[PDB]
DNA sequence: ATCAATATCCACCTGCAGATACTACCAAAAGTGTATTTGGAAACTGCTCCATCAAAAGGCATGTTCAGCTGATTCAGCTGAACATGCCTTTTGATGGAGCAGTTTCCAAATACACTTTTGGTAGTATCTGCAGGTGGATATTGAT
DNA sequence: ATCAATATCCACCTGCAGATACTACCAAAAGTGTATTTGGAAACTGCTCCATCAAAAGGCATGTTCAGCTGAATCAGCTGAACATGCCTTTTGATGGAGCAGTTTCCAAATACACTTTTGGTAGTATCTGCAGGTGGATATTGAT
């Protein structure tokens, strides 16, 4: 017995995704590739964020990723930021940013 | 008692592919889990609508692909489509 | 020292929020406006979470009740389930 | 006898809190506000400890971001001091 | 020559009940038709999610009712609930 | 042969509403009361908006409601306005409203 | 040779255009703009006329609302003259 | 068969007068002269987003013709729901 | 400028909260194989409505002129920032019991289906009417003086 | 104030496209009346984890002081509104056919059990470590002079 994830080349669970789609009342029926595709899509997006969050941990002398790293990752990327533009990551604070006119004279 | 499901293990696996020496807090994993469910619902939702618009009873990879295009910003959409088209191929080209 | 609850949200803590939001100087009328605004936010959200509570026939407002409420108000929150 | 100039601490505070993520309202006074408010929609009500947390994370994320827009509205009027009209304008434009 | 359905005749009935000497343009009707489909989908959606959230598989009047309390603002909700409660009561009374 | 609409006291069509609920894939099963309630709600709402539009019609010395009358109705009503706050009514125009400072002299 | 002072015709036009609902961009130019932009996304596309009308209704309502907000940003700044900075602040606050 | 004329610069068909009318309906009295280009730019972005999404629906359905429903559905996604055209 | 108060930095140290790792175990997925069902591409073509192309029709572009708005400059006052000196609230941990969540029962309400009736839509040919655009006539508003 | 140029009002008046009105027709919807399945309520119950409260922990309230911001007032330069003029593009209405949508065919792919296998979650334990929160000591920053 070989798992569909392993057939597809994937770490993310094709069977689960299939089940979740059937039980979601998204449509009468579900084709065989759709779970595969969707699962690859979620793996991919997951990786893109962990890549960048990982880097963000490095940049702070840290080996354990915490919310703060996910937030810096996401809000420093134009695309992820837009995808998540209406989402709040608990315990992520904000990007260091100060309006220039608020700086003292130098 | 009840089995509380999550995507956490599948997330951990991908973390190690991508940052083998980096680990993750519980809170951070919960956010990743939130994130996967969210994107799931968004895409699936959009696929459902698509099928309904065209009076179809089935959600196929075509619906998921169009869904993806509609939801993700440019570059992200692009890589995602390729990753999806790919994984479907390996899966067909595999008994 | 019988105190109103909204006032438990204090000048200094408001001031710290503003600081996270990049604010340098703050007019004295802000703290009252800010409480008014937070009340509205919370009425709107709590109402919907509770309505989720009542629906499930519970006496306890769950984190999911809240997360779900946040979601439909356009304020999706990550980290507490769902 | 040594005194920091007005605004210098404001800045130090700005930098300090942008760096961090701890919540910025004391948990208890928050807890009462919530329950006070929730009482008007149903009585005899308990709350998971995480439910209240969600609510605090959200409220703070909301208010912090509102302060950013508010600040933009003040700067727009060639000021550096946030006023109630700045918050009002931001809320008007957001669609609240 | 496929048939396109719409709420027009119902809208029109109801128009007559509230403003007997008043007509409606076809453009103004298309809008009323948008409006009804719109609110239908929104409420049905809310109820969809609500059932899922509580692992129910059946959408009942109870789920509609909540969806209404969630979607509509104060006074409209109160009045809408009356009319829904009472239409049901009455329909159940045919038994 | 009573319709379900008559049975429930409604102008709006319960049979249809039942149908449309099934085909929308909102859930596996659809309770019998659901379409009755939903049809009532929908009927209520259209009645509210026609009341108010009818009045603007009348306020403008007309007898046939056009979309401007719907827009006047919706936007002058706090609650309909909010319900329809992210909605555009084609051919509605906007409410007459001029900001104070813009007006001439003192 | 009579002369209305600055503002007087403007207020006249405001009253007029706020009382009517006709579209305000000339139809055919708008249609071309649609075709041009669509063609850049994909070629050999045709359009239902009601599709173009839909786009125009949506576009005109969006812009009119944008100018309301924009006007409020100028007035906030103690002006009566909309400027690009106003439109941009609107769009930043709106989430665009 | 024989060859559709070139489309360029049609954005300038959004005339100074017509933009000024829109401003009026929107309650605006005085208009800085840089507004006309800004507005053209903001309109163009609005249309590219609605059209991209509409055309995506068109193609998804294997059609050559962008329908009013395609646009209505795209408007809905974009949170700019429109009544009047098949809602 | 210099000089000193205070903030900020970097290196090193450590204790334990939070994370990894264990295993067992076991229910409920997920996979498999067989039997049955159906959705939707394909081929063909009826028929709408889109692109295209002349005959009618009112808005656009440009330059000229100056009213009045913006934005620069100045300045005084009042209003928030900073910080000392008290006040007291919040946070942390411990400990019963409310209620949520698990589980099993059984029936009222669900889907399934076939067959009979009703309805809402369309089409075709009908004649019906509100109001837009035109008219003219009395009044209102604007801006010069 | 007055006068007079021009918009504004409103009221009624004719033409017609858009609405209403009708009979004929039907497919598909909706109602009805069986046979069959089950989702979720009800009722009892074990166990979190929530409200409660007492012990330990530090932040917020107030008052004084004055730096420096906001807003007022003044002004000039110049941008943007109004309008006169000349030129032509948009609006609208009538045919030829591209493509969309309505048929029917049918098989590749979907669902539906039933049946065998496995994996992901939890619980019991034990095991481990990244890093927050002290440390000291060097250097930068700020502000007074
Ligand atoms: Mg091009």
């Amino acid at each position: 017995a070989k798992t569909r994830s392993s057939r597809a080349g994937l770490q993310f669970p094709v069977g689960r995704v299939h089940r979740l789609l059937r039980k979601g009342n998204y449509a009468e029926r579900v084709g065989a590739g759709a779970p595969v595709y969707l699962a690859a899509v979620l793996e991919y997006l997951t990786a893109e964020i962990l890549e960048l969050a990982g880097n963000a941990a490095r940049d702070n002398k840290k080996t354990r990723i915490i919310p703060r790293h996910l937030q810096l990752a996401v809000r420093n990327d134009e695309e992820l930021n837009k995808l998540l533009g209406r989402v709040t990551i608990a315990q992520g604070g904000v990007l260091p940013n100060i309006q220039s006119v608020l700086l003292p004279k130098k | 008692k009840t089995r509380k499901e999550s995507y956490a293990i599948y997330v951990y696996k991908v973390l190690k592919q991508v940052h083998p020496d980096t680990g993750i807090s519980s809170k951070a994993m919960s956010i990743m889990n939130s994130f996967v469910n969210d994107v799931f619902e968004r895409i699936a939702g959009e696929a459902s609508r698509l099928a309904h618009y065209n009076k179809r009873s089935t959600i196929t990879s075509r619906e998921i692909q169009t869904a993806v295009r509609l939801l993700l910003p440019g570059e992200l959409a692009k890589h995602a489509v390729s990753e999806g088209t790919k994984a479907v191929t390996k899966y067909t080209s595999a008994k | 020292v019988l105190r109103d609850n909204i006032q438990g949200i204090t000048k200094p803590a408001i001031r710290r929020l503003a600081r996270r939001g990049g604010v340098k100087r703050i007019s004295g009328l802000i703290y009252e406006e800010t409480r008014g605004v937070l009340k509205v936010f919370l009425e709107n959200v709590i109402r919907d979470a509770v309505t989720y509570t009542e629906h499930a026939k519970r006496k306890t407002v769950t984190a999911m009740d809240v997360v779900y409420a946040l979601k439909r108000q356009g304020r999706t929150l990550y980290g507490f389930g769902g | 006898p040594h005194r920091y100039r007005p605004g210098t601490v404001a800045l130090r505070e700005i930098r300090r809190y942008q760096k961090s993520t701890e919540l910025l309202i004391r948990k208890l006074p928050f807890q009462r506000l919530v329950r006070e408010i929730a009482q008007d929609f149903k009585t005899d009500l308990r709350f998971q400890s995480s439910a209240v947390m969600a609510l605090q994370e959200a409220s703070e994320a909301y208010l912090v971001a509102l302060f950013e827009d508010t600040n933009l509205c003040a700067i727009h009027a060639k000021r550096v001091t946030i006023m109630p009209k700045d918050i009002q304008l931001a809320r008007r434009i957001r669609g609240e």
